[PDB]
């Protein structure tokens, strides 16, 4: 964040190099997902493993970094709902999921500023808004005080 | 980790600032602009 400063002409680097790493976290996060969660079946270890590599390097990057154009929130929100569902996911898993969807949440909230964008997408930040809160209520209520003091902080910013 | 908690410590940055830590300025004006008198 601090190399891609706009008025410092080094942005077209610094984005291509941005984008090149984001692209990859993004590809393999998915790839990665789709067999994790996949209802088929029981999951392993190692591969936890590396989801939640995988995601603790996009959450650290989407606090400073504007990945939207790599829409996450449906792959976010379905994690966390297998999660509710089964009640078996590992709580940093969780912790990280519950962060990242929060800062897609407020990008989200950053782009509906400039007034270029329509009432169909306020309706949609609200749709996810809502959703969003109701998953939270939740995990405030969970046995995991990581978990539960996550879900405190990340709520009361929200609202 | 005490130096950071001097810093921020004090009530005054206690109650003007994200509890969970926002490090764009973008976000922290989506935030702080909530901050009304």
């Amino acid at each position: 964040h601090a190399l891609c400063n706009e008025e410092f002409t080094i942005f077209n680097r610094v984005d291509i190099s941005r984008s090149q790493l984001i692209d990859e976290l993004a590809d393999k996060f998915n790839r990665l997902l789709e067999d994790f969660l996949q209802e088929g079946e029981e999951p392993d270890e190692d591969d936890a493993y590396q989801v939640l590599s995988t995601l603790k390097r996009i959450t650290a990057f989407h606090n400073a970094h504007d990945l939207s154009k790599w829409d996450l929130f449906a792959c976010n929100y379905k994690l966390l709902k297998t999660g509710i569902e089964n009640g078996d996911m590992p709580e940093q898993i969780v912790i990280h999921a519950l962060q990242c969807t929060h800062y897609v949440i407020l990008w989200q909230l950053a782009k509906i500023t400039e007034s270029s964008s329509t009432k169909e997408d306020l309706l949609r930040l609200k749709k996810q808004m809502r959703v969003f809160c109701q998953i939270c209520q939740h995990y405030l209520t969970n046995v995991n005080t990581t978990v539960k003091e996550q879900a405190f902080t990340i709520l009361c910013d929200i609202l | 980790k005490l130096m950071m908690w001097k810093e921020t410590g004090g009530v005054e940055k206690l109650f003007s600032l994200p509890a969970q830590p926002l490090w764009n300025n973008r976000l922290l004006k989506l935030f702080t602009r909530c901050l009304t008198p």
